[PDB]
């Protein structure tokens, strides 16, 4: 299963952190929030990080 | 903070806001120099917001100061989140004022049922997303070790506590973390992980500071 095909994970912590994922409904990297621990794969620090790992999944 | 209240602005003068382009976690001001906050809030580059009301707006008595070292726990695990604590140094020492002001640590654990402040800039909805401007406060009880184990079989460690309503509607949310949980003046906890926000049979999780008053002391004392 291709992660970064995984709906964004925000997780347990409290956090408000933005983040990256790949949308592969839309084709882009977009922005959410990670809580702070307990990251999955589709969550990248900058945009250009998500679109070098999974752009064109 | 969902479930709470408008503090009022500059009525939690310990609480401040941690700012890396935006407001990403809380923490609590214990001396001039020194803020408690969680360890899954570190990042390098904070600055640390005091006497902050409005969040998104120059209201007069903000001051806006770097940090100069951001000490996360030595065990801190962070899949288990066993020792979720972080000591922020401040690159200069703040000047207290009313607005401005320290919160006493523990000299003891706190108790079931002891009533307590929580409070943060977090998501205000436990369905969907609010960010409020102002500073929001809530009132909960400390809950027993059996209660909070039932809530969360195999993840509450001797370091965790948990606070809150059994039956939803009141808790900490996304973007409150490593703020303050005060109780009869002391910070007996940090806001640090939880099950969704403000739902039945899932509350707070939040750090045992009155473990950590020695480390607190030496750490801060020692850098
Ligand atoms: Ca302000």
């Amino acid at each position: 299963p291709d992660f970064c095909l995984e709906p964004p994970y925000t997780g347990p912590c409290x956090a408000r952190i933005i983040r990256y994922f790949y949308n592969a409904k839309a084709g882009l990297c977009q922005t959410f929030v990670y809580g702070g621990c307990r990251a999955k794969r589709n969550n990248f620090k900058s945009a250009e990080d998500c679109m070098r790992t999974c752009g064109g999944a | 903070i969902v479930g709470g209240y408008t503090c009022g602005a500059n009525t939690v003068p310990y609480q401040v806001s941690l700012n890396s382009g935006y407001h990403f976690c809380g923490g609590s001001l214990i001396n001039s120099q020194w803020v408690v906050s969680a360890a899954h809030c570190y990042k390098s580059g904070i600055q640390v917001r005091l006497g902050e009301d409005n969040i998104n707006v120059v209201e007069g008595n903000e001051q806006f100061i770097s940090a100069s070292k951001s000490i996360v726990h030595p065990s801190y695990n962070s899949n288990t989140l066993n020792n979720d604590i972080m000591l922020i140094k401040l690159k200069s020492a703040a000047s207290l004022n009313s607005r401005v002001a320290s919160i006493s640590l523990p000299t003891s654990c706190a108790s079931a049922g002891t009533q307590c402040l929580i409070s943060g800039w977090g998501n205000t909805k436990s369905s969907g997303t609010s960010y409020p401007d102002v500073l929001k406060c809530l009132k909960a009880p400390i809950l027993s070790d059996s209660s909070c184990k039932s809530a969360y079989p195999g993840q509450i460690t001797s370091n965790m506590f948990c606070a809150g309503y059994l039956e939803g509607g009141k808790d900490s949310c996304q973007g409150d973390s490593g703020g303050p949980v005060v109780c009869s003046g002391k910070l007996q906890g940090i806001v640090s992980w939880g099950s969704g926000c403000a739902q039945k049979n899932k509350p707070g999780v939040y750090t045992k500071v009155c473990n950590y008053v020695s480390w607190i002391k030496q750490t801060i004392a020692s850098n």
